């Protein structure tokens, strides 16, 4: 179970690192108010 | 499935293969391999782009993944599965006795020796998610 | 004079070199001295919660298990080599 | 077929 | 027996599959064709993926290498068969 | 890893 | 003496071998052609590998880059020679 | 559904987007076209990126694979639609 | 005599193999035994 | 001054060298052409490297992208110039 | 704004720059063209880099993908504009 | 066989070579090698 | 055979043997050098 839980945790925390929001879980890099690149502020991620 | 019944697809050939690769899961592709026979790797090597130069650039790897050239997979038939791809290190388990028990019998046929050799081997798929196939039906 | 020649023979009796690509070099080989191998897989996965501070956790699902039976059949050949050959045939027929 | 200038088949 | 099997079918390549088009007006084509073999002469209208749609005063045996999304029926007086 | 009563679980 | 030997013959390349087609109706072509050089004008019918077969109101010197599997004889009034 | 999506659209490839051209005479085209599908017959003038501009005595259904920067209005009696 | 054979079970219980590409191996892992972590970045720079 | 020097001349490329063909009827062509620019209208016969030879009812300004080995003189009423 | 900038202009690609040709008959062309857009119908003569020069009985709107070095003036009754 | 009587196949060359390779068996192809004279490897390299 | 459990295994084939003879011919060269040269020609002509 410990080998199987340590797997599911590495796979549940990897989902939060991308699309997880702020509530009780890591905020993924996708939920960070993306703004068009060129109009790039600091509190946001640029995109093309 | 590829498309046309006999060969690969008529228009987007080699796309039934490139999605066969990316239909297998990120973790089994780390160490996976195609499996074909000699006559199918030739039928793959002859695939060529709109110009004539074949579009696939000692393991005889394909698309970066190794290829095990078996000699027992079915040819490219109407609905055959000529190309398999998967992590057989996790997808297929072989159980066996790693020796060869040779019992020479100079007794039954008396002026002869009549070697009786026999190995015990078995195996089925262990992980149905670790082996993906290629049907040529539609 | 041509009787004094004695053509030299090979060292080892060679043979047609047929394909050894066997899927055994990539598959999972397990040595078992029994009548069957029972491999155990986990066809499902667990569950996780992202608990709170006051969540009062409940049960999380537990992986369900599948058993596959490898019947471990056998493979036998019985070539009948003559006894007059085995001793008159400076090659090693037993190990060939 | 398409917009080349090449005396070709298609 | 095709000696040009195992060749990739590009856009510039000859027509492999054909299908007659009906000017639905309201739905797109099931497959967008590489070209249009015109059956009978007339005017027919063709739409891009950008909506720009214009009218073409096409001729009977004319084969025009335009790749449309939708063929409308309002100004269409010319039947065609799409090549692909 | 649940009960030893049913085969799958 | 061909200076363009050792060049690969693609689908877009000119016609290397030609053969006159007869509309068998019931059997496929022996080789499917890259194009059809039409000999005399008329209507002729052509089938894909998908069965979709339509009628083409072709003209005399017209050369149409369609690659058919079978040329039927029911609606065929135009003789052609296949290019390959 | 296009089976020829994920193919790169080259210059030799068929026309993906079309737009009717107006002979502005003083401004360049918004997009320079790969070819010109001529709508009605006449004479029309076309300019390169080098200024060389000449007059073409074009015909009605003619489709001419020239890639112009500017289409002027002085000698233009033929309306066209640009292909791209 | 077929009751006398007793199949052999595997050494370890295998499992379906799932994706461990976690974004954890390309990010900066910092062991922190606290309730929070405060990275201190410089959103601007100096002038010469 | 050619800006398209150092480009390889393919089969699909335009005609670099031309030569008028005479229907020898017993010898092959000195160079086999990529295409045939027909000079005057008529019927002319063309042979592959496979012997299949047929008759083409060609037209005057017609330019046909067939690559023949031998042009015979029996049925030839149309003069051509080979392109290469 | 050209979306097909950064694409290499090949021989098979559409015409980027054009220039009207005058049959000098003693000097070569300033640039040899990829093709010849014929302005008015007639006969005109064209020379390779090998000297083989023949006469073409060309038509008015005809566009012929031959790549000549010199256009002579002796048999030239047809004005053209070279494409490149 | 290559097809044509003089040279490689006119319609599709480079296949009489690729099926020559795959006409050996995957065991003899473990260490095999083409054997040509000089002006043949040249005619193979002139293939475009 | 893929022998069964109760099958009374019978005879199986045996690989047959072919012997190939290599007559081991010889290859002769007989160059003639002048004895005056072999003494006056500091390059070792014997070994050359």
């Amino acid at each position: 179970l410990a080998n199987r839980i340590a797997d599911k945790f590495a796979r549940a925390e990897a989902a939060a690192f991308i699309s997880g929001d702020g509530v009780d879980k890591p905020t993924g890099f996708l939920t960070k108010t993306k703004v068009a690149n060129g109009a790039w502020a600091w509190g946001s991620l640029g995109y093309v | 499935a590829t498309g046309a019944a006999g060969d690969f697809a008529a228009v987007n050939a080699s796309d039934a293969v490139v999605d066969l690769v990316y239909a297998l899961g990120a973790e089994y592709r780390a160490n996976a391999s195609f499996v074909m026979n000699s006559k199918t790797a030739g039928a793959v090597r002859k695939m060529k782009d709109a110009d004539g130069r074949f579009l696939w650039a000692e393991p005889a790897r394909l698309m970066g993944y190794p290829v095990l050239i078996a000699e027992d997979m079915p040819d490219i038939a109407a609905n055959a599965y000529a190309i398999a791809f998967g992590d057989f290190g996790n997808g297929y388990t072989i159980a066996e006795r790693p020796d060869l028990r040779v019992l020479r019998d100079p007794f039954s046929a008396k002026p002869h020796v009549l070697f009786y050799a026999s190995k015990r081997v078995g195996g089925d798929v262990s992980d149905f998610a670790a082996i993906k196939l290629l049907k040529f039906a539609a | 004079g041509g009787y004094l020649v004695d053509p030299q023979t090979s060292e080892t009796i060679r043979g047609v070199l047929r394909s050894t690509a066997s899927l055994r070099q990539i598959a999972s080989v397990v040595n078992v001295e029994a009548t069957s191998f029972d491999v155990l897989v986990d066809k499902t996965d667990m569950g996780s919660g992202w608990a709170s501070e006051t969540a009062a956790l409940s049960e999380t699902a537990t992986p369900q298990i599948d058993r596959i039976t490898i019947p471990l059949h056998e493979l036998a050949a019985m070539p009948k080599a003559s006894q007059r050959l085995l001793d008159d045939s400076a090659f090693d027929i037993e190990t060939w | 077929i398409a917009l080349g200038l090449g005396l070709g088949l298609a | 027996m095709d000696v040009f099997a195992k060749h990739a079918v590009s856009l510039e390549s000859p027509a492999v599959r054909h299908y007659e088009i009906t000017p639905s007006d309201s739905t797109d084509l099931a497959r967008r064709p590489r070209a249009l073999r015109v059956q009978t002469g007339g005017t027919l209208v063709l739409r891009d993926e950008t909506g720009i749609t214009v009218t073409y005063t096409v001729f009977a045996g004319e084969i025009l290498p335009v790749r449309p999304v939708r063929v409308l029926a309002t100004g269409t007086t010319a039947t065609a068969v799409g090549w692909e | 890893a649940l009960n030893s009563a049913v085969a799958a679980e």
